[PDB]
């Protein structure tokens, strides 16, 4: 994303440090689904 | 011990009906213990089934 196309004050939020966030974000979504599928099999007879 | 001419056959017949009827009660008992076999099987099969979906 480019703030200030054409002007002396032109800067750009780069992708190299955003690609690292998407890496941690994937992980924290898999961990939070494994811990949901698991815990719903275990409590199948405990009427939630 | 003297008795009339038909009494000994009334007494043998009143224990043929009893053994036949007590024979039917047995047949039906065994059937109802087969229902609790089908039921248990079903339950444990639905559990083993869900496992295979979720782990996939």
């Amino acid at each position: 994303f480019v703030f200030g196309a054409g002007k002396p004050y032109e800067f750009s939020i780069d992708c190299d440090k955003i690609n690292l966030f998407r890496g941690v974000f994937a992980f924290l979504l898999y961990v939070a689904t494994f811990m949901y599928v698991f815990s719903t099999f275990a409590n199948i007879l405990r009427n939630k | 011990m003297p008795v009339l001419l038909g009494i000994p056959l009334l007494l043998r017949f009143l224990g043929f009906l009893l053994v036949t009827l007590f024979g039917y009660l047995l047949t039906f008992l065994k059937k109802g213990f087969g229902k609790i076999a089908i039921a248990i099987s079903l339950f444990l099969a639905l559990i083993i089934g869900l496992n295979s979906i979720l782990v996939g």
